[PDB]
């Protein structure tokens, strides 16, 4: 057994992680107060769901969690609500002025003052590992704090933990929720001085999981509330590996041999089905085959893009319920015979198949219905490229004007780390193109 | 990011910053002796934003009133909410200051200053994390004007890294006082474009024409005019006041409004234009009124320009999907006057609470180029004086040199270029 | 009011699509770069399809098929007819060719030898996606690509071509084909001829104004260019006429036939590839298809454009078409047919 | 299409399936980068005190 520590950093991130671990918690029966009855050894253990939790001799099991956030609203909630008996005080970390929409605020004047003692408690739930394997990051690229405190604790992560695989869950920008016109600013900065440090990151975009929510489970104006779930669902298909016995994604860095081949490409498409209103009366159960067709669907996707026009590098497909192998490889023949699936010439055109056995855990009261089989795929295409397209467009159009650029040299960041980012990015782009695009 | 110091200078501003103080004193619950008596705790999640809290569970405006004559602010203290505010926080001369910028700045302001930044010292040394200031004040009179603007000047001297905003009332010949309001404005917006991070810009040429025109008032006063400055007021301090997602504070407000360092004048915009009617108002119609040029509180035409960037504010239970339906109409079927270099440049808020007298309301505040026309508007009653030099003796018996009047007119000359611009600009 | 940009200055026919949809008063042009279109007449390469269908409360239609490249680039199509299972290297309609710069070369003279070896008729005709040579000698066409710089295919020249009298000359059939945001096929009714005014001669192939039907090429280098018919442009009602006249048979059941065969087997097999039908942002596309007929009455499908130009006479009523079905089908105005709609389900 | 590495326990199992072969920077270089951002902070600081001061 090898732990893994979670870092939620900003509001994004911090309620994101509220929703994760509430998940964690129904899905491994461990209580609010942190008590697990079904664990019969008290006081410690090295059993898989050790790799999220920790234990008292008490018999509390306490999430291996870091929370930061600039200003103290939304750590405040959690200290206060259904899981405050969970987190240790030490976990939950607040400033109290926050980053202002502003990455260089967030990275440099408010990230300087405070990366000491987010480090050192760090270290202290990295003092209680035996074998350490990394670290999950959850940020948004737009909010100030999510963007410009993340890329620097990225940054001192690597000269701490050098050997440590790092992962991002980042929630990419959408106008229909986004709080700031400067986004795109935060979101390129955040992703040049961020590439090399992270091994492997899972974009979520606002704007698919609104549309899903808005589709799907029949929500007029979709919640943060209701995107955080649907989120958490999607995080929990992607590490419940790391937290059930399985033989896929093992550990931290499972992920990054078997999603990504080129380092700087390390940016999986994840797709999710079936997502089922709870207040749907009647629901007709999807199959194996259904579910998995509905992978290939772009509008089940964690970013909208279209696979078809790119080339796949690697696949794996991540099942919960009621399923078995021979089920999958028909609905696969059939899949392949159907639909443009183009990996690139240099990999096996495949797939690595997890199946846990326990169907998806759902929130009681919450929007999903529960259902008897659901599957989450995780896809290197190229076609992720466009949603870099359409952030650098955005940024170009900004820039070429010097919109809002006062407000980050006002801060101590100097211009030129704004094109710099940029070009970084561009060559960001050109790679995906070499990669899945032929003459 | 929560305690905000607010300031009222002179005899407009200490008018309005009181109409301001009662309004917003009904929609949180507070009476007029600083005892809640309140239905909601969305009244006081945020309470804290613009009071203090003394014990016996009162609640303090943090509010200094600042006059260099002591009439209006006896006023005040008669006034019907003038009991809530502390009696330190008075500071006030004899002398007055003659609609005279130069007194108001360097003569009799000056000596009175130092007392009201003891005052400000003492309100901000109180605060857990203070985000900065909001003066209240017109440009066309001389307290309000030259002491307010020295006074942003020594703010920022001392709180170099908080955010100043003021709600400025831009003089008109329309409803006017002296003949020389022209020059005090135009000395002043050249403070403001230095020393200010966001300025609500109120026209009196604005509130005068909607009084008249739109509420059917024949004879508007200066109370009719501040019932729509204290409804304005109301609504785009919405979103510091309660809870919520979007320019929350006053920094994430000038990170969104503002793109360019000197332009961040604003002008706001209010529906249903209301005077001081039991008809239901429908989300499309708040979202067609908010953005109608007969709404606005400075007497510019927006097709005239374009908008940089727009913040919307509704308040009330209404549909946030309906809401959201008629902004993105509002944009795609007038596109052509967003920035199209700015991307997304619209950002909308919905709060629970409505104010007095409705369910559903609607805070415009838009960034437009076509603000120009109200510096220009400015400039040219400036120019016609100054060129024969007329009415300078008031200024000049104060110290001041005709060269100060000169570099301030270029300074807001600059400052109409620099609209025009970004108004021609395409990417 | 609905909304457009115009990124392509050189489109004959989206030029035509504008004027029309200002002259509705329900259709606002918007300047190039202008995000909150509902329409988009795109420009013709690296066309942004990545920032279509991201803007809240805006349906958005483009009049490009992403992928439909592989149809109209002629490298393309060859690799698309012989590696599709629903075209194969069996079919009937293409003629033979080869992708030359995998590279085809020595797969191309193992078939050209049994030509050589069975007395064989064997021209073949080099093209690439000017710079077009016909000849029965392998060396040269070889020779011939390769001091030319891009990829080349070489196809079998089809010697015995229909010729139309008077003349014995040589021509092509344009088709124009305008698929839908729901992947309906419609053909346009009418279709043109672009003939030769020259006579076809079979023992001088490296004279190409008898070989070569396209209309610059007739306009520039040939003697009788007008001399039969209005710019070497024969249209549907008098080939039909002539066919009746001259072969007893009507160009519904020799021709037609076969064309819309072609028009739909080459469509059915990328609508996987390129359909819209789920997506976020969605598409039409007007094609041209050009046809030659052999002597027997059979087509054979020449090559596929994805941005033709339309016949002069023809321009308002194909124009007026694409945005009666293309664009007004998705943007409705306030409250018989020019098109031939391509379906059929045999059931087996 | 061939089925590999087949491992099977009591949660679930998981294997491959193929359809076709294959046809930093130190701690002081970032306390330097903070350290230089926040001078000219102070020097933007002490500019516009230096203009208050006029
Ligand atoms: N999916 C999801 N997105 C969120 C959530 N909260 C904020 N966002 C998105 O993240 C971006 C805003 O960034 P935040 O995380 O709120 O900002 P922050 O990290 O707290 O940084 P500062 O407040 O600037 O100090 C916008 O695009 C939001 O829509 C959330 O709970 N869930
Ligand atoms: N196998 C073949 N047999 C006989 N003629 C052929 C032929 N292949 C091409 N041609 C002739 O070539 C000419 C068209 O060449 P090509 O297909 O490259 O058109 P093009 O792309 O240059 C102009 P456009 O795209 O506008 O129609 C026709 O006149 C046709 O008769
Ligand atoms: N809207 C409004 N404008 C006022 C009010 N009182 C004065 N003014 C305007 O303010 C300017 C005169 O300044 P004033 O505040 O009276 O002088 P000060 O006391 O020296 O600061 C003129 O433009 C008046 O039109 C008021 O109560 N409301
Ligand atoms: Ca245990
Ligand atoms: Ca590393
Ligand atoms: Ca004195
Ligand atoms: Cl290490
Ligand atoms: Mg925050
Ligand atoms: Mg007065
Ligand atoms: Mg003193």
């Amino acid at each position: 057994m090898r732990e893994c520590i979670s870092i939620h950093v900003g509001q994004a991130g911090v309620q994101i992680g509220n929703a994760c671990w509430e998940l964690y918690c129904l899905e491994h029966g461990i209580q609010p107060d942190g008590q697990m009855p079904s664990d019969k050894t008290i006081g410690g253990g090295d059993d898989s769901f050790n790799t999220f939790f920790s234990e008292t001799g008490a018999g509390k099991h306490v999430p291996r969690a870091v929370f930061v956030d600039l200003e103290p609203t939304v750590i405040d909630e959690v200290r206060t609500g259904t899981y405050r008996q969970l987190f240790h005080p030490e976990q939950l970390i607040t400033g109290k002025e926050d980053a202002a929409n502003n990455y260089a605020r967030g990275h440099y004047t408010i990230g300087k003052e405070i990366i000491d003692l987010v480090l050192d408690r760090i270290r202290k739930l990295a003092d209680q590992c035996t074998g350490l394997q990394g670290f999950l990051v959850f940020h948004s690229f737009g909010g100030g704090t999510g963007s410009g405190f993340t890329s620097l604790l990225m940054e001192r992560l690597s000269v701490d933990y050098g050997k440590k695989s790092k992962l991002e869950f980042s929630i990419y920008p959408a106008p229909q929720v986004s709080t700031a016109v400067v986004e795109p600013y935060n979101s390129i900065l955040t992703t040049h001085t961020t590439l090399e440090h992270s091994d492997c990151a899972f974009m979520v975009d606002n704007e698919a999981i609104y549309d899903i929510c808005r589709r799907n489970l029949d929500i007029e104006r979709p919640t943060y509330t209701n995107l955080n779930r649907l989120i958490s669902q999607i995080v929990s298909s992607i590490t419940a590996s790391l937290r059930f016995d399985g033989a896929l994604n093992v550990d931290l860095t499972e992920f990054q041999t078997n999603l990504v081949p080129y380092p700087r490409i390390h940016f999986p498409l994840a797709t999710y089905a079936p997502v089922i209103s709870a207040e749907k009366a009647y629901h007709e159960q999807l199959s194996v085959a259904e579910i998995t067709n509905a992978c290939f669907e772009p509008a089940n996707q964690m970013v909208k893009c279209d696979p078809r026009h790119g080339k796949y590098m690697a696949c794996c497909l991540l099942y919960r319920g009621d399923v078995v192998p021979k089920d999958v490889n028909a609905a696969i023949a059939t899949i392949k015979t159907k639909r443009s699936i183009q990996f690139v010439d240099w990999c096996p055109t495949g797939f690595k198949v997890g199946i846990n056995y326990q169907p998806p855990t759902v929130v009681p009261g919450g929007d999903l219905a529960k259902v008897q089989r659901a599957v989450c795929m995780l896809s290197n295409t190229t076609a992720i490229a466009e949603a870099w397209a359409r952030l650098d467009h955005k940024f170009d159009l900004m820039y070429a004007k010097r919109a809002f650029v006062h407000w980050y040299v006002g801060e101590g960041m100097e211009e030129g780390e704004f094109s710099e980012a940029r070009e970084d990015m561009a060559a960001l782009e050109k790679d995906y193109e070499e990669v899945g695009v032929d003459s | 990011m929560r305690e905000i110091v607010h300031i009222q200078a002179g005899q407009c501003g200490n008018q309005i910053g009181a109409k301001f103080w009662e309004v917003i004193s009904d929609e949180h619950g507070i009476d007029p002796t600083g005892s809640y008596h309140g239905d909601s705790d969305l009244q006081l999640e945020r309470i804290n934003v613009y009071y203090n809290e003394a014990t016996g569970n009162k609640y303090v405006p943090r509010a200094i009133l600042v006059d260099l004559e002591p009439g209006t602010m006896d006023s005040v203290r008669s006034g019907p909410f003038g009991q809530i505010f502390r009696p330190d926080n008075f500071v006030f001369g004899q002398s007055g200051a003659g609609n005279n910028w130069a007194k108001g700045h360097y003569t009799e302001g000056a000596e009175l200053v130092d007392s009201v930044l003891d005052v400000v010292r003492k309100e901000s040394e109180s605060c857990d994390c203070l985000q900065g200031f909001q003066l209240t004040h017109s440009l066309g009179g001389g307290t309000g004007s030259g002491m307010g603007t020295l006074l942003i000047s020594k703010i920022r001297e001392e709180y170099p890294d908080r955010i100043m905003n003021t709600f400025s009332v831009m003089p008109s010949p329309k409803v006017s006082d002296t003949v020389v309001e022209p020059y005090n404005a135009t000395l002043s917006v050249h403070q403001l474009v230095e020393n200010t991070d966001e300025t609500y810009c109120i026209d009196n040429e604005a509130l005068y024409d909607i009084c008249f025109r739109t509420l059917k008032l024949t004879t508007p006063t200066y109370g009719d005019l501040n019932h729509l400055v204290s409804a304005t007021m109301s609504g785009v301090t919405t979103c510091l006041r309660f809870p919520g997602q979007l320019n929350a504070d006053l920094r994430k407000l000038a990170v969104n409004m503002v793109p360019f360092p000197r332009l961040h004048f604003f002008m706001p915009g209010f529906a249903p234009l209301t005077s001081r009617q039991y008809r239901a108002l429908t989300v499309p119609e708040l979202t067609q009124q908010m953005f109608d040029s007969k709404n606005m509180m400075a007497a510019c035409d927006p097709r005239h320009g374009r908008y940089l960037t727009v913040a919307a504010i509704f308040r009330g239970r209404m549909s946030m999907k309906e809401v959201d339906e008629q902004m993105l109409n509002v944009q795609n079927k007038n596109s052509s006057y967003f920035v199209e270099w700015i991307p997304n440049n619209v950002k909308t808020a919905v709060c629970d609470i409505p104010p007095r007298g409705l369910k559903m309301s609607a805070t415009f505040i838009g960034n437009s180029t076509a603000i120009q026309e109200l510096f220009k508007r400015i400039s040219e009653q400036f120019t016609a004086m100054f060129r024969r030099k007329a009415f300078l003796h008031w200024y000049t018996g104060e110290g001041m040199d005709e060269m100060e009047f000169t570099e301030a007119e270029s300074n807001m000359n600059d400052l109409v270029s620099e609209y025009q611009q970004y108004q021609d600009a395409t990417a | 009011m609905y909304t457009f940009v115009v990124r392509d200055e050189n489109s004959s026919v989206y030029a035509e699509v504008s004027r029309l949809l200002l002259a509705t008063g329900q259709w606002k042009r918007l300047r190039k770069d202008n995000p909150r279109f509902n329409l988009m007449l795109g420009e013709r390469n690296r066309l942004p399809f990545g920032r279509l269908g991201h803007e809240p409360g805006l349906v958005q239609l483009v009049n490009y098929y992403r992928g439909a490249d592989k149809l109209c680039r002629k490298a393309s199509l060859v690799k698309l007819i012989k590696t599709s299972p629903e075209l194969s290297e069996s079919c009937t309609w293409f003629p033979e060719s080869y992708v030359i710069y995998t590279d085809e070369r020595e797969v191309f003279l193992a078939a050209y030898n049994r030509r050589r070896e069975g007395r064989e008729g064997n021209v073949w005709i080099a093209k690439s996606s000017e710079g077009i040579l016909i000849s029965s000698e392998a060396s040269e066409l070889l020779d011939f690509i390769d001091e030319q710089g891009q990829v080349h295919v070489i196809q079998k020249y089809l010697e015995k071509p229909l010729l139309l009298e008077p003349g014995h000359r040589k021509f092509d059939i344009r088709s124009w084909v305008l698929v839908d945001h729901l992947y309906n096929i419609y053909l346009y009714r009418e279709g043109v001829l672009r003939t030769s005014s020259e006579p076809y001669n079979s023992a001088n192939f490296q004279d190409k104004t008898c070989h070569l039907t396209n209309h610059c090429i007739q306009k520039e280098y040939s003697k009788n260019y007008g001399r039969y018919e209005e710019g070497n442009e024969m249209f549907f009602e008098e080939f039909n006429q002539y066919l009746m006249d001259a072969l007893n048979t009507t160009l519904e059941n020799s021709i037609l036939l076969q064309i819309k065969h072609i028009i739909r087997s080459c469509l059915m097999c990328i609508e996987p590839a390129i359909s819209t039908k789920h997506l976020h942002y969605q598409s039409f596309q007007l094609f041209g298809f050009d046809f030659m007929v052999d002597e027997e009455l059979k087509v054979w499908l020449i090559e596929v454009n994805g941005a033709p130009a339309c016949a002069q006479k023809l321009y308002a009523e194909l124009c007026q078409g694409i945005v009666d079905v293309a664009i007004s089908s998705v943007f409705p105005l306030a409250d018989t047919s020019i098109f031939i709609k391509l379906h059929h389900h045999h059931h087996h | 299409m061939e089925v590999i590495e087949l491992n099977k326990c009591t949660s679930g199992q998981s294997f491959e399936v193929i359809l076709k072969p294959p046809s930093d920077p130190s701690l002081e270089e970032i306390q330097k980068k903070l350290e230089a951002a926040e001078e000219r902070r102070k020097y933007q600081e002490a500019e516009l005190l230096k203009h208050l001061a006029e």
